[PDB]
DNA sequence: TCATATAAAAGGCAAACGGAAGCATTCTCAGAATATTCTTTGTGATGATGGAGTTTCACTCACAGAGCTGAACATGCCTTTTGATGGAGCAGTTTCCAAATACACTTTTGGT
DNA sequence: ACCAAAAGTGTATTTGGAAACTGCTCCATCAAAAGGCATGTTCAGCTCTGTGAGTGAAACTCCATCATCACAAAGAATATTCTGAGAATGCTTCCGTTTGCCTTTTATATGA
């Protein structure tokens, strides 16, 4: 999806100027980093949920998995 | 308005090796993605307006972490 | 400016470790170095225990089982 | 030596927020403290060796801690 | 740029000493990146040791100790 | 042994990386220390290529490809 | 869990201590035997996973002896 | 007969745990050889650590130290 | 160095369960042929840049002496240490239903 | 334009959150006792600071030689496709080893 424009609606707010042209490799790297972050966070949260005995995820559990590490 | 969809969350989660996902976690995933994108764009804007060049993207964004 | 792990056992443990890894003469330890080491080790243990306690609170059961502390280290690591 | 006995660890956890502490955690606490010290002492002694000295000063251990992360 | 100081014929010569026969044109950038990472680590550790000794200059002892630490 | 990369460009790179990505203030470098660093980097690169060409010849390709270097780096620690 | 039978592992450990030709030196504990079992299995699984990754890079999905040989050589 | 204890399906199941899909026939000999070399290394280190102390009875501490 | 006991360690028996043989199956990998690509090789320019000789001055370094301070030891007394029953809160186990997730069909719709 | 894909609406399934029970092991306290930490002394070598001697590191200029771009070619190697055949798998049946459970057995710590 062209979610890139929706992502840039907040950066253009901070820049107060014309949106800069981002390379295709730049968007690819951003998407890969986002996927890596999401998969790492989800795996970490699921580990502690299964430790608690549950099988499904929860907002509290992913919130804890985020807060335990650095912010 | 909201560019984050349920199959997008579910495919990445299943890639992560989870089994079941609550429907109440979509808002939290949207929030964590939002703060992450805010962080990366803040680093990128810092790197662009601190460097002389403006149009190019500083690849040093990797070394911020 | 407080400590709660006894000074002599910690000092002798540190000295024996230093002698163990380094196969040289006994490295003299300045009395400030051991105190700072105790401060750092105490802080690290307190933070690890705090994070382990968070795991138990989310799991309901409070008793700190070693699975909790090892999992907290795994997430921290 | 591992002279860090049960009441010391219990009091440490008590200031750490722990109310009830299991009896199986003393060994793991001793192990994690031992490995943490085996890392910090190693780095500090390497630093002081670099300083061409034989005694160890709090500057060396603070440098080692900063290096560890 | 400064990073392009490690010129392509230098990389080719180093590879020839390494024993490889044919070199793909993509390997130059990757070799530059690997060298950059390795130099970053070694320089960081050597500079840390030099700051420990409280000197403004870096000596062969600092770099050899940094190499010994690296592993 | 004789050095492969010319000493001046490596010197420039080392000095700039030290002064910029290590938050050090105009550090001065010793020529012997810099030569030691150049030797270390050259040895590391030649050893990495010696390792990677083993993978390349293993894959049946007489040439060398970047994926070989990434894989060799991944295997080696 | 443990993927091999305990007794053959114990007897091979006994004979590889016997090859040390220091007379009788066999004094085996359950904890020591299981720890060495776990360590050996972990080393083997690391070697196999790395070798399979390398041979997948090679262009074959199967595994061959020259995979593990050079994987061990590169590791050290 | 000594190395016959390590049985062939053990190699297959261990590779399966290692993520390996298929396993060729010739791999068994080299698997047993690398097992032998790792065993002799670790047990050499364990026996020299046990000889460092005066008793000939080994302990779990000796082998875990031998790992390092 | 001798008693010795005792707790770790060696030895035997039945079950079943994983391993071995062998055959049918497939399918992966090795081989061959080929279009394609992209790396090499050679060479002229060439000027772009790295190597060599000179300086100076900021710095490192070897040493020398003064202090102190850390290692080693003697002593009291107090936080540790076992054990002890209790006990008592709390972790592990079992049921149930119900909200919440997975799944299927369809339709908007928006991504290319 | 247009076709994959996500949203909406059910629909059957399911697992988790609470309740009830049970045993289990951990907090607390008392006693004591006793082992180890805090305190105080004493000596020596080690660090710290200084002080000057030497030196080498940043800055400079100039020349020569290696990179580099550009070119064309070329052919070596690579990616691709097609084919078969040995080997890797699956399945079944038998059988030989393993493992729990007892039953001896003796090497070592403890005392003297």
């Amino acid at each position: 999806l062209p979610f890139s424009r929706l992502a840039r609606e907040i950066c253009v707010k901070f820049t107060r100027g014309v949106d800069f042209n981002w390379q295709a490799q730049a968007l690819l790297a951003l998407q890969e980093a986002a996927e890596a972050f999401l998969v790492h966070l989800f795996e970490d949260a699921y580990l502690l949920t299964l430790h608690a005995g549950r099988v499904t995820l929860f907002p509290k559990d992913v919130q804890l998995a985020r807060r335990i590490r650095g912010l | 308005i909201q560019g984050i969809t349920k199959p997008a969350i579910r495919r990445l989660a299943r890639r992560g090796g989870v089994k079941r996902i609550s429907g109440l976690i979509y808002e939290e995933t949207r929030g964590v993605l939002k703060v992450f994108l805010e962080n990366v764009i803040r680093d990128a804007v810092t790197y662009t307006e601190h460097a002389k060049r403006k149009t190019v993207t500083a690849m040093d964004v990797v070394y911020a972490l």
